[PDB]
């Protein structure tokens, strides 16, 4: 059973995928990489531990 | 006439801060009133956002269509 | 099966079911609120869209079908 | 990692977003409706109690981590 | 791109091996082979042909 | 007390009939009369659920509790 550190690493995990791929736009890019920070704080961890 | 714009920047330790902005400002003059507040040393510091939206610093105020008064901008801080 | 649209809906529709119901601090909802947003702005739906994307019919038969496999 | 029970409420709420929408004609909405209330039986839960199985953010967040892996 | 029929099948086939291996009580097998029936009916197939 | 009981066939072709059962009245009873009813030839034919429960044929109509006269059995024949 995942912990909920854990659903939040594997999401920016999936997020960091998508952007390194360049499947969605260099702005959607900059939104993501906004989204994972905020993810990372919501959930109490910090980007790079993930 | 004047944006009254609400600066949120919701990472700890979290602010919220208001000044009255041109429709003819850009980005980066709002970047640079957060260094006059003190909030940061360099632009390069700062991220804004309007909803999920990241402001590139060569837009105008007036591209953001913002409301007169009721709107707020993400601020994202990274020293 | 899942498109990249349809993970980013599930991952917002999670996001969303973390706030509505207050399961987490107010600035933690803050912070989701920030981070669906920016999810939907990558993806191209609106935040209010992502129940009826979820909702479809078609969806949830392709999804049970992945799962039964 | 879905329980029978799990399974067994999304594809009654797969058959409930077809009633629901009129996918179907009212004879085969019928027939549905008898599944969908054996099924319920058949694993233990109320047929109204799907939606809030399916909605638990622990549910969602489990799923979730399944389909990313 | 799973037909309404396959979906259907899958169900089904998925329903038989709950039976099948009596993860369920006797009473609850009752009401799952109404329920295969049903669901044939429904998408418009016969349960022998799933 | 009698119980007004609606017989509702889904199966292609369908039916929908009507009687007036005694609480005393097994659910072999009921099946009975659907073969009186020429729905059926042998009771080894017919099933029976009140909502998602088949009914075994030795329960009594007691036991289902239902309604006066607002309940459904659910009838599946297979010839």
């Amino acid at each position: 059973s995942a912990s909920k550190e854990e659903i939040a690493a594997l999401i920016v995990n999936y997020f960091s995928s998508i952007v390194e791929k360049k499947e969605i736009s260099e702005d959607g890019a900059d939104s993501l990489n906004v989204a994972m920070d905020c993810i990372s704080e919501a959930f109490g961890f910090e980007r790079e531990a993930v | 006439a004047a944006v009254h714009l609400t600066l949120k920047k919701i990472q700890a330790p979290k602010f919220s801060i208001e000044h009255d902005f041109s429709p003819s400002d850009t980005i980066l003059q709002i970047k640079q009133h957060l260094i006059s507040e003190e909030k940061a040393s360099h632009i390069s510091e700062i991220k804004l956002l309007l909803k999920g939206k990241v402001l590139h610093d060569n837009l105008f105020l007036s591209d953001l269509k913002v409301t007169p008064a009721n709107s707020t901008i993400t601020v994202m801080i990274k020293p």
